[PDB]
RNA sequence: UUAUUGGAGGUAGAGCACUGUUUGGACGAGGGGCCCCUCGGGUACCGAAUUCAGACAAACUCCGAAUGCCAAUUAAUU
RNA sequence: GACUGGGGCGGUCGCCUCCUAAAAGGUAACGGAGGCGCUCAAAGGUUCCCUCAGAAUGGUUGGAAAUCAUUCAUAGAGUGU
RNA sequence: UCUGGUGACUAUAGCAAGGAGGUCACACCUGUUCCCAUGCCGAACACAGAAGUUAAGGUCUUUAGCGACGAUGGUAGCCAACUUACGUUCCGCUAGAGUAGAACGUUGCCAGGC
C-alpha cells in the first residue's frame, strides 16, 4: 500500500531471497530489544504501522531505533494475467528476517512499558516474537 | 639552452665605484637614493625612480613624507576655533 | 575460584550436542601458562562465577592437578536457546 | 494478456568455451595450448610463449607446472622432460 | 644579488641554532603562471611581454579538465616558467616593483610548509622595463621555494633579504 | 620537504624493465653496469648459477681515482675482456642498468669490443 | 572405482577493503533564512570533511570451504 | 515466414560482454542489464623517457571548476569504442 | 660477518617515530669549456671537477602505534546415509570465515673490498 522507506535502487528486478536460518546479531545501542523468531519476511508498510504504535503508548519520549532497512525490492504484476511475459512492475520493499535478528530495540524507559509496546507490535507483524534484556553479547573483543 | 629561441640586449655606461668592468649587468639612475647599481641582467641605463630606499616599505620604515602636517594642523585649527 | 571439571578427549563428534544438553560445557585454556587444552565444565556453577568475582577476575580452572589462574576472554553465546557455548579462559602471567 | 508488451532482452546463447585445457603432472607437446584467459589472470614463466589473445603455450616439450609468485598472481612454467 | 646570500647564510645560523650550513636553505625554483578564461589572440601578446621580462619563451599547457560549462575543452592555457641557478639569483634582486598602491607587502602565509612567496600582478613594470604599450595588464602569478619544514626560517630569509613584511 | 631522492631506486625501476623485456642470463651471461660519481665497477653474472663471473673495479683496487674519466672507463672495460679470456666466455649480453648508451658507457661498452669480446 | 600427491576457479558461507545501499551517534568546515546588529552574531536542516558502533547484495568481494573436474612412467580390484 | 504458455496484434529473428550458471567447461526461458553493423597513416611498429585522478593551503580567469604551487595520495584515474 | 654491487624468497621484509656516522662506500655537492641535453629551464639527463658537509638521501640500532601473517579449540555450511514435508530433525566424513592467543622491526646465494 504505502513505501515511504525507499532509497535510490541501482537496478528496479532482482531474484528474491528466501529464508532457511541463522542466529546471533545481539543488542548493540539500547536495553531492551524484540527478537524475531520464526518463519517470515516484511514489507515496509508494517514496520511503520508498529512504529506508530510503539511512539503512541509510549509518552515520556523513550526511544526507539530499527535496525534494518528494506534494501530489496518485491515485484507483483497486472491483475488477471497470463503467465510468460517480462518480470512485473514494482510492488514493495523487502527487509528478510531469518530467526535472530533483532527488529525493535528501546531504551530511556523501564521493564514494562516496553514489554507492551512490544506485545503490540508483535501482534501486528507475521512473526512469532520474544522479549529480551541486553545483557550480554556472544563476544565482546 | 637553446639557440633560436633566446633573445638579448645592450645599452650602457657601467659604473663608478668598482673597477670599470660591465659584467652583463645593469645600471641604474635613481634620484632620491641615487645607487648607480649594476646589478640588472637586462637594460640599462635605466632612469628610474626608487632604489627600494626611496620609499619606507623595503629598507623599512623611515621619515620619507609627512603625512603628519595634515592631521595635527587641522586638529589644532579646529581646537582653537572654539578655544 | 572452585569449578569442578572433565578432561575432554578433542575428538569429541557433534553428538557432543549431548554434554550441551547435560548441563556441561566445552572450553579451552591457554596463553603463557602451557600451550593448549581443551575441558569440559558445568554452566551452572559457572555462571556463579561470573558473579562471583565479576566478568575478567581471576578464576582457579579445574584440572585435577594444579589449577591455573585465568581471566576469562570469550563465549560464543547463542539466542533462541538461551545458554553459552565454548568459553574461553587464559593463563595469564605473574 | 499475452504479447503486452515488453522486452526482450535476452541474448542468451553467447559463448567462447575458455579455460584450462592441461593439469599439472601431465606431459605435454611443443605448440600446445595450457589455459586461456584474458589479460593475465596468469602470467607465463619459461619456455612459454603468449599470443594475440592472451593464449598461453608451450614453446617446447616437458612438463606443466604452475606457481606463485607475489601473493596475487600465479605464472605456469613448463620445465624439461627428464 | 648572492653577495646578500653570504650575509643571510651567517644570519641564518645566528639564529637557528642548527649544527651544519647543509641544514640552511638554499636558492630553490621560481615559477612564474598566467591564465585565461579564454583567449583566441591574445596569447601572441601574452609571449610577448613574458618573453619580454624574463630571457626565455614561456609554453602553453592546456586545460585537460572536462570543462563544458565556462567555455569549451582544451582551450589554450598558461606561460609557466622555471627559472633558475642565477637568472633566479638575479631575478630575486629585480623587485623593485611598488606600482601605485603597494601599501600591503603581504605578511600572510603562503602555504603553510615552507614556501613563503610574494604572489603578486601587474605589467606596466616589475619595478623594471616600464613600457605602457598594453593591449591590457595581466596579474602575473609567481611561486618561491627553501627547502625547508617551516615558514618562519623562511620568512627570515626572504626578510633578512630585506622583504617588507607588513 | 622538496628532496632529490637516490638516483639508485628509480635506476633500479630502469633496470627491472629492460630486464622485463628479458635479461639473457640463461642465453649467455648478461653484463652490468654501476655507475658511481667518483668511479666505476661492473660483473658478469649469470642464472640460476648465481655465480658472479666478472669483477672490475677502479677505486676498489687501483686507489685514488681520482677524476671520474671515460677513459678510465675504458681501461676496466678492456680489463673485464682480459678477465674474461681465461674462461673465452663468449658474445655477452650487456644490461645498461637503467643508464643511457651515451658514453661514458657506452665507451665501456666500445673499448670492450675492442679486446675481443663481441656482442 | 577407490587410495595418495599436485592443480585451475571464486559457489555456499562469511565479510565491508573497492561498488552501491543504510541506522544512530560523534560531529565543525560551514552555511540558508526568521531575527539582532546595519562588522559580525547566525539561532532547525544539512553537504562533504573525520570517525565510533551495527547492518544489506545474482550483475560488490580483503577472503573461502565441502562436492565435483583435470593428470600421475604410482598402488589394489575389476 | 517461425517462435509464440491457444492463436492473433505487439516484440524479436545474426554477433560481442556480463548475471541467472549450482567454485573446470557447457547449460534454456516472451528472464534480468548494455551495445555492434565502425574508427586510425597515427591511436600502428620500434628505441628512449615519464607517472595520474582526488585532497590540503596561497594566489587574476574564483561552481575553492581553468594554469600554477608543494605535500598526502597503491592506482580510487586513463586505457579509440 | 663490517661495508658495497647483483640474484632468490608469500610484506614475518613493510609503513610511522626517534637515536648515531662519514674524504675508504655513497651521497649531497662547485660549475657547464667540450660529449650531450632540457617542449621554458644544466632542475632532470649528461660531461668536466672535488670547494665545503653528515643536514638530507642512503646505512645501523630500537620501538609492535598502523598494515601483512596467525594457529588450537568450537560455530555456520556441506559430501553419504535414516527419518521426515518439517523455512526439517538425528547420525557419520570433511572443515571455513570472523576472532583471541601468539608470530613479526627479515632470511639465504655469488663476486669484490674487509
Ligand atoms: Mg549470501
Amino acid at each position: 500500500m504505502l513505501l515511504p522507506k525507499r532509497v535510490k535502487y541501482r537496478r528496479q528486478h532482482r531474484p528474491k531471497t528466501t529464508g532457511r536460518s541463522k542466529g546471533g546479531n545481539y543488542v548493540t545501542f539500547g536495553e531492551f530489544g524484540l527478537q524475531a523468531t520464526t518463519t517470515s519476511w516484511i514489507t515496509s508498510r508494517q514496520i511503520e504501522s508498529a512504529r506508530i504504535a510503539m511512539t503512541r503508548y509510549m509518552k515520556r519520549g523513550g526511544k526507539v531505533w530499527i535496525k534494518i532497512f528494506p534494501h530489496t525490492p518485491y515485484t507483483k504484476k497486472p491483475l488477471e494475467v497470463r503467465m510468460g511475459a517480462g518480470k512485473g512492475a514494482v510492488e514493495g520493499w523487502i527487509a528478510v528476517v531469518k530467526p535472530g535478528r533483532i527488529l525493535f530495540e528501546v531504551a530511556g524507559v523501564s521493564e514494562e512499558v516496553a514489554r507492551e509496546a512490544l506485545r503490540l507490535a508483535s501482534h501486528k507483524l507475521p512473526v512469532k516474537t520474544k522479549f529480551v534484556k541486553r545483557e550480554e553479547l556472544g563476544g565482546e573483543t | 639552452m637553446k639557440q633560436g629561441i633566446h633573445p638579448e640586449y645592450h645599452q650602457v655606461i657601467f659604473l663608478d665605484t668598482t673597477t670599470n668592468f660591465k659584467f652583463l649587468s645593469g645600471s641604474t639612475k635613481t634620484s632620491s637614493e641615487m645607487m648607480e647599481w649594476e646589478d640588472g641582467k637586462e637594460y640599462p641605463v635605466i632612469r628610474l625612480d626608487i632604489s627600494s630606499d626611496s620609499h619606507p616599505f623595503y629598507t623599512g620604515r623611515q621619515k620619507f613624507a609627512a603625512a603628519d602636517g595634515r592631521v595635527e594642523r587641522f586638529n589644532k585649527k579646529f581646537g582653537l576655533k572654539s578655544n | 575460584s572452585l569449578k569442578s571439571i572433565i578432561r575432554q578427549g578433542k575428538q569429541t563428534r557433534s553428538d557432543l550436542k549431548q554434554l550441551r544438553k547435560s548441563g556441561k560445557v566445552p572450553a579451552v585454556v591457554y596463553g603463557y601458562g602451557t600451550k593448549n587444552v581443551s575441558v569440559k565444565v558445568d554452566e551452572v556453577e559457572f555462571i556463579k562465577v561470573i558473579r562471583e568475582v565479576g566478568r575478567n577476575g581471576v578464576i582457579e580452572l579445574g584440572v585435577g592437578s594444579k589449577t591455573i589462574k585465568v581471566m576469562v576472554a570469550d563465549y560464543q553465546f547463542d539466542p533462541l536457546k538461551n545458554q553459552i557455548t565454548h568459553i574461553d579462559f587464559l593463563a595469564i602471567n605473574m | 494478456k499475452k504479447g503486452v508488451s515488453s522486452t526482450k532482452n535476452g541474448r542468451d546463447s553467447e559463448s567462447k568455451r575458455l579455460g584450462a585445457k592441461r593439469a599439472d603432472g601431465q606431459f605435454v607437446t611443443g605448440g600446445s595450448i595450457l589455459y586461456r584467459q584474458r589479460g593475465t589472470k596468469i602470467y607465463p614463466g619459461e619456455n612459454v610463449g603468449r599470443g594475440g589473445d592472451d593464449t598461453l603455450f608451450a614453446k617446447i616439450d616437458g612438463v606443466v607446472k604452475f606457481e606463485r609468485k607475489g601473493r596475487d598472481k600465479k605464472q605456469v612454467s613448463v620445465y624439461a622432460v627428464a | 644579488k648572492e653577495k646578500f646570500n653570504t650575509e643571510v647564510t651567517e644570519n641564518l645560523m645566528k639564529k637557528f641554532n642548527y649544527s651544519s650550513v647543509m641544514e640552511v636553505p638554499k636558492i630553490d625554483k621560481i615559477v612564474v603562471n598566467m591564465g585565461v578564461g579564454d583567449a583566441v589572440q591574445n596569447s601572441k601578446v601574452l609571449d610577448n611581454a613574458v618573453e619580454e621580462l624574463e630571457l626565455i619563451t614561456g609554453q602553453k599547457p592546456l586545460v585537460t579538465k572536462a570543462k563544458k560549462s565556462i567555455a569549451t575543452f582544451r582551450l589554450r592555457e598558461g606561460m609557466p616558467i622555471g627559472a633558475k641557478v642565477t637568472l633566479r639569483g638575479e631575478r630575486m634582486y629585480e623587485f623593485l616593483d611598488k606600482l601605485i598602491s603597494v601599501s600591503l607587502p603581504r605578511v600572510r602565509d603562503f602555504q603553510g610548509v615552507s614556501k613563503k612567496a610574494f604572489d603578486g600582478r601587474g605589467n606596466y613594470t616589475l619595478g623594471v622595463k616600464e613600457q605602457l604599450i598594453f593591449p591590457e595588464i595581466d596579474y602575473d602569478k609567481v611561486s618561491k621555494v627553501r627547502g625547508m619544514d617551516i615558514v618562519i626560517v623562511t620568512t627570515a630569509n626572504t626578510d633578512e633579504e630585506a622583504r617588507e613584511l607588513l | 620537504m622538496i628532496s632529490k631522492i637516490d638516483k639508485n631506486k628509480v635506476r633500479l625501476k630502469r633496470h627491472a624493465r629492460v630486464r622485463t623485456n628479458l635479461s639473457g642470463t640463461a642465453e649467455k651471461p648478461r653484463l652490468n653496469v654501476y655507475r658511481s660519481n667518483k668511479h666505476i665497477y661492473a660483473q658478469i653474472i649469470d642464472d640460476n648459477k648465481g655465480v658472479t663471473l666478472a669483477q672490475a673495479s677502479s677505486k676498489d683496487s687501483d686507489i685514488a681515482t681520482t677524476a671520474t674519466k671515460v677513459e678510465l672507463a675504458t681501461k676496466v672495460g678492456e680489463a673485464i675482456a682480459k678477465k674474461a679470456a681465461d674462461k673465452g666466455i663468449k658474445e655477452i649480453v650487456f644490461d645498461r642498468g637503467g643508464y643511457l648508451y651515451h658514453g661514458r658507457v657506452k665507451a665501456l661498452a666500445e673499448a670492450a669490443r675492442e679486446s675481443g669480446l663481441e656482442f
